[PDB]
């Protein structure tokens, strides 16, 4: 007799053709990466109890040079920027992750002249490469690619007065068909 | 619904289970084609194709090639016993043919 | 078109036959192989045009010589997408 | 007004890179491997619906799919295919 | 000459024109598009970390409130195949009625 | 690296509390509550809310996602831990939202009342913005949140909110409110609540309600009236009312299926172009009465405005992760008219582009999905101010640890 007794296609092919100890504890821990000691809970297993954090590797904070009172003094020194000004910008550049676009924001316009985002680019690169100009023993960062803000302020200006163009796209468009209609007839 | 595994995931292979179903079951085959049809028909395309891989880029290494060129398919094809009798009548183009010079027309 | 069968010329004819083997050739080998050739060139295009006028279509693609050729038993590989 | 076309190179070049870490293979070499995909499926499945015919059955199957492997691949390459087939349909009806 | 082409030959000048003065209002394309752009990354950003497993984490939620829907979905379902089964349990006792009948 | 917290998200509609790594919010109840002084009361889930009870008072605890009573939003803190949490606040962090648009001195003077009072072990303050961003899965964006005191556009870039290129409407709920009363009085439809209906009998369309008023109605203000009134309004406004799909022309608001309504009081009609003329002045203020401004932006106005204040560098990640959240949203057929003027007004230069997070938990509970996605976070874990922060750095520190 047929001695199947297991899935009919698989079947048909096949013939047819001849100590428990681990109690996960809501437990307390404390974060390496942080410096103020501050104690958090998870519900980690019984075998890593008091191991580090695991995710402390992220905590690669932005690289930003800190100047001290001297060296601002002798290097540092711009008729157009004080002290109380160039702290803040570094202060927000190393809160924010050196995004300019969010430091142009987070400046505080009520106690500094407003500013725009390449100027406090540029000032923050001068800043970066003069303190670092003035000896070459330091490995650091030493030429810092201070980055153009003169080109950059052209980019802006002649993309800005692309972007709110209404019927000048389609204009722009026409005559650039038209012109590749003619330049290939002359081809 | 719940997460959607496709058939060729849930059988174990690469080919398409989906549009293979689908040509078996529009086609001139049969009226209508059973789901493990079209498995088989897919895990064996799939298994001569990696033979037929395998060949061709023992072949290409054999002839200092990165890039399988139909010349490495020509000659595994025609230097495997078993493919050469499946391809017999298969003509590749650009594939070449075999230095098989007859033993009687060589140098004397 | 005329005579394009002669646009198969004897240094053509003696590279195929080296490709496949032969080490000296005759004479009237060259005469032979242009009729076969020109025999099997008719069976395949006119396999073809059947496959092309059915089709209403007045380009004869490329599909159409390998269902040919598939026919005659010469199935192609290369040219079916 | 696209014309797109279908093909088998997205999983021929999955198996061959599986097959193969450091190996490659050109857009003609691909072509003629898709052909020679689509030609076995067409004998195979061709196969399988003589046999339906024959056994005077309207369905094709599995099994029927698999004597026609046995009868079109040859000798030693019959037996690899129809192994990797079956443990295939086995592994897939196992809800894995 | 063909009494026409010269009359577009003055067209396509007076297309020029209008385009020279097209360009000297607001140009055509602007070029040097960042050009001088070395801002250097910071040796790992530190900051795609957290995008990363933003992106990570972000979308499990909304694939496991689509799985999660789906899931208790299918349970209230078999839920009434369940009950249809209790009918369809009754209906089978009226086969099994019916197939002593036959016997 | 889950830790068991509490996600707060305080709108001036309704508060939504509950645990962070949740799908959903464990409770939503309404912001607009009443007020007895049995001293001050105060309630939650509705159903203590929502009874006719002896000299209903009137007390405005949160107004435009900001505190306007101290302490009332204790009141409210306190009811939502004790009546529905149910647990301790010194066991679980505390991850709340704020509007961009929150004071530094309101932040502190949150923070310190979190720390002094409730003594929890960790604080944290985020704005709404970034964290329907965070929901919907984008860093940087445009945040369109059309609550029911205003409608605004927030471009939030790598995770954090520019102030100066935030846009604010008064088009909102409140409007909205406004519109239904008077189109309810203009079409004489006497706006009844259900406390003081006690039975009604079905009566032929349009015609006057038969119903009876209670016999022991207690002492409701004017401010509890209208409360339920509102409420009423909210609730004809989500089963009627629908956006245009194309600019409002009154020869094809005319030729659309009416809808039928039936008010509490038995009062049943359907409704025409007025469902739709109405929704109308959200994207188009100039052809409202009564709003004879034309200072007022719409809805595609404030997302053009948005776009156009930040640096011309983001506004095309602005356009095409330009997201959309809010009550308001909910009304058929707002995200195809907003997507449709925001394709004919923006650049084709910039892509634009609208998530499709069109659901109602998505959309209304967007501000809390994305607290409680990013406290089931690890790495969110060490920006927690800890009590100890707080007792180090003082009330200030809030403004250097959460921007
Ligand atoms: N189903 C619905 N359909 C249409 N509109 C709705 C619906 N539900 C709520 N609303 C509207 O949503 C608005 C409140 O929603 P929401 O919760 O977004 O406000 P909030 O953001 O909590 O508070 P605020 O608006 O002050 O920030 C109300 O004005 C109400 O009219």
């Amino acid at each position: 007799k047929r001695p199947e007794g297991m899935h009919r296609e698989v079947y048909a092919l096949l013939y047819s053709d001849k100590k428990k100890v681990r109690p996960w504890k809501w437990m307390p821990f404390t974060n390496p990466a942080r410096k103020d000691g501050a104690m958090f809970f998870h519900w980690r297993r019984a075998a890593e109890e008091g191991k580090d954090y695991p995710f402390a590797r992220f905590n690669k904070t932005v690289q930003v040079p800190v100047y001290s009172e001297q060296e601002y003094q002798l290097y540092l020194h711009d008729d157009a920027w004080t002290k109380a000004e160039t702290d803040h910008l570094f202060d927000l550049s190393r809160r924010f992750d050196l995004r300019f676009v969010v430091i142009h924001d987070r400046y505080d316009h009520q106690q500094f002249k407003k500013r725009s985002v390449e100027d406090l680019k540029e000032r923050y690169y001068h800043i970066c490469a003069k303190l670092a100009n003035v000896r070459a023993v330091p490995g650091t960062d030493l030429k810092i690619p201070v980055f153009d803000a003169g080109h950059e302020r052209r980019r802006k200006e002649q993309l800005e007065r692309l972007y709110n163009r209404t019927p000048e796209q389609v204009a722009e468009e026409e005559y650039l068909l038209q012109e590749l209609r003619k330049i290939e007839a002359r081809k | 619904r719940a997460k959607a595994k496709s058939r060729s995931s849930r059988a174990g292979l690469q080919f398409p289970v989906g549009r293979v179903h689908r040509l078996l079951r529009k086609g001139n085959y049969a009226e209508r084609v059973g789901a493990g049809a079209p498995v088989y028909l897919a895990a064996v395309l799939e298994y001569l194709t990696a033979e037929i891989l395998e060949l061709a880029g023992n072949a290409a290494r054999d002839n200092k090639k990165t890039r399988i060129i139909p010349r490495h398919l020509q000659l595994a094809i025609r230097n495997d016993e078993e493919l050469n009798k499946l391809l017999g009548r298969v003509t590749i183009a650009q594939g070449g043919v075999l230095p098989n010079i007859q033993a009687v027309l060589l140098p004397k | 078109l005329r005579d394009n069968i002669q646009g198969i010329t004897k240094p053509a004819i003696r590279r195929l036959a080296r490709r496949g083997g032969v080490k000296r050739i005759s004479g009237l080998i060259y005469e032979e192989t242009r009729g076969v050739l020109k025999v099997f060139l008719e069976n395949v295009i006119r396999d073809a045009v059947t496959y092309t006028e059915h089709a209403k279509r007045k380009t004869v693609t490329a599909m159409d010589v390998v269902y040919a050729l598939k026919r005659q038993g010469r199935t192609l590989y290369g040219f079916g997408g | 007004k696209r014309s797109r076309k279908e093909s088998y190179s997205v999983y021929v070049y999955k198996v061959l890179k599986q097959v193969h870490p450091d190996t490659g293979i050109s857009s003609k070499a691909m072509g003629i491997m898709n052909s020679f995909v689509n030609d076995i499926f067409e004998r195979i499945a061709g196969e399988a619906s003589r046999l339906a015919h024959y056994n005077k059955r309207s369905t094709i199957t599995s099994r029927e799919i698999q004597t026609a492997v046995r009868l079109l691949l040859p000798g030693e390459l019959a037996k690899h295919a129809v192994s990797e087939g079956t443990k295939a349909v086995t592994k897939y009806t196992s809800s894995k | 000459k063909s009494h026409a082409e010269i009359a577009e030959q003055a067209k396509h000048e007076a297309e020029i024109e209008t385009r020279i003065a097209e360009l000297r209002k607001e140009g055509f394309w602007s070029l040097k598009r960042l050009p001088k752009v070395p801002e250097p990354p910071r040796p790992k950003g530190h900051w795609d970390y957290l995008c990363e497993e933003m992106q990570w984490l972000s979308a499990d939620f909304a694939q496991e409130r689509r799985w999660k829907r789906g899931v208790a979905r299918k349970v209230v379902r078999m839920v009434i195949r369940h009950h249809e089964e209790q009918r369809q349990k009754e209906e089978r006792a009226r086969r099994e009625e019916q197939a002593k009948l036959r016997r | 690296d889950e830790v068991g917290a509490l996600v707060f998200d305080i709108g001036s509609y309704t508060v939504r509390a509950g645990y962070a790594g949740e799908d959903c919010p464990k409770v939503d109840f309404p912001t607009a509550i009443g007020m007895v002084v049995e001293g001050p009361t105060y309630y939650i889930d509705t159903n203590a809310l929502r009874v006719p009870r002896e000299n209903m008072e009137a007390i405005s605890p949160l107004k435009n996602g900001m505190v306007e009573d101290w302490d009332s939003f204790q009141a409210i803190l306190d009811h939502t831990y004790k009546m529905h949490v149910k647990s301790e606040a010194s066991l679980h962090p505390v991850l709340m939202s704020e509007a961009p648009w929150n004071t530094r001195a309101k932040r502190e003077k949150l923070t310190e009342l979190m720390f002094e009072h409730y003594n929890i072990p960790a604080f944290f303050l985020c704005k709404t913005a970034v964290l329907t961003a965070f929901a919907n899965g984008r860093s940087t964006g445009l945040i369109l949140d059309s609550g029911a005191t205003h409608t605004t556009a927030i471009p939030v870039h790598d995770g954090y909110v520019l102030q100066q290129g935030i846009v604010k409407s008064p088009l909102a709920g409140d409007f909205i409110t406004m519109q239904c009363r008077e189109l309810f009085q203009e079409m004489n439809i006497e706006l009844v609540p259900p406390y003081m209906i006690a039975s009604k009998e079905a009566v032929r369309e349009g015609s006057p309600a038969n119903w009876k008023r209670k016999e022991k109605l207690p002492q409701v203000t004017r401010s509890w009236h209208n409360y339920m009134c509102n409420c009423v309004i909210q609730d004809f406004q989500a089963s009627v009312l629908q956006v245009s799909d194309s600019t409002y022309d009154e020869q094809v608001a005319a030729q659309m299926p009416t809808v039928h309504y039936e008010f509490p009081n038995g009062y049943n009609c359907d409704f025409g172009a007025e469902r739709l003329k109405i929704p109308e002045g959200l994207f188009d203020p100039s052809n409202v009465k009564g709003l004879s401004g034309n200072t007022m932006l719409g809805v595609s106005h404030v997302v053009t405005t948005s776009v156009g204040m930040c640096d011309i560098d983001i506004r095309p990640g602005l356009y095409g992760s330009v997201i959309v959240a809010g009550g308001n949203t909910l009304i058929q057929s707002f995200t195809d008219r907003l997507n449709r003027e925001l394709s004919q007004k923006t650049p084709p230069s910039m892509r634009l582009k609208l998530i499709a997070n069109n659901t109602t938990v998505e959309r209304r509970f967007s501000s809390w999905i994305g607290g409680s996605i990013l406290a089931s976070l690890g790495t969110f874990q060490q920006m927690w101010i800890s009590k100890q922060e707080y007792e180090e750095g003082g009330k200030q520190c809030v403004e250097r640890k959460c921007p």
